[PDB]
Order: C-alpha cells, then structure tokens, then sequence
C-alpha cells in the first residue's frame, strides 16, 4: 500500500467534489440569472441593451467563483499537496 | 357593454392582476359614462 496511491486517490475524489459542487453552483447560477435576464426582455423587448450590463456582472460572479474551483481542482490532481 | 376587437395596434403590468383591476375599474367607467351623459345633457338644456 503506497502512501502516494492513497494520496492520488484521495487527491483524485477532492477534485471530484470541487469539480461537482463547482459545475452545481456554476449552472444553476447562470439559469438563474438568465430567468431574469429572459423574463425581463419579454416584458420590455428593448430594455436589452441595459440589462446585459447587469447580467454579466452576475454571470462574473458565478463563473469566476467556478474558475476559481477549477484551479485548485488542478492543483489537487497535478500539484497535489502533500504528496511525498 | 358588448366587446369589439380592433386589429392590432411592450406590453403592460398590473398590480396584483388585470382581473382584479378590471372588476374595480368597470364600475368606475359605467360611472363615468353616466357623469358624461348627465354633463351633456345640462349643456343641451341650457
């Protein structure tokens, strides 16, 4: 029993919760967000011009969060810590 | 009052709803009507 597999296979389902919880948070957000943006250009066809301005803030603030797993997501599975 | 469809012409919100709004609005327009019919015919009798 290698201390490096049960550190690789360790490493290996961290990521895979990163990942999971990342790619949960990342698509729900996004719908959501886009709920509005949908529900609000139906309303008002034109107002489309001023609510991506918006929008895109929060699809920031969803994506970045979800890059941001998706870093050290690599940084588990590649440059895993505490490996030896 | 009977309905007549016009053709055609961002479309509108009501607050709570259009059905409620329509109930309290219809009576107020019957008595409008009536106001404007009595104006009239104080202008005609004069």
């Amino acid at each position: 029993l290698d201390p490096n597999a049960i550190i690789t296979a360790g490493a290996l389902i961290g990521g895979g919760l990163i990942m999971g919880g990342g790619a949960i948070g990342a698509g729900i957000g996004d719908g959501i967000a886009g709920n509005a943006l949908i529900s609000g250009i139906a309303r008002q066809p034109e107002a489309q011009g001023r609510l991506f301005t918006p929008f895109f803030i929060t699809v920031g603030l969803v994506e970045a969060a979800y890059f941001i797993n998706l870093a050290f997501m690599a940084l588990f599975v590649f440059a895993t810590p505490g490996l030896q | 009052m009977e309905v007549e469809y016009v053709g055609e012409v961002t479309l509108y919100s009501f607050e709570p709803d259009p059905e409620t709004l329509f109930d309290a609005l219809l009576p107020r327009y019957i008595a409008t009507r009536v106001y404007a019919a009595l104006l009239e015919a104080a202008a005609s009798e004069s």
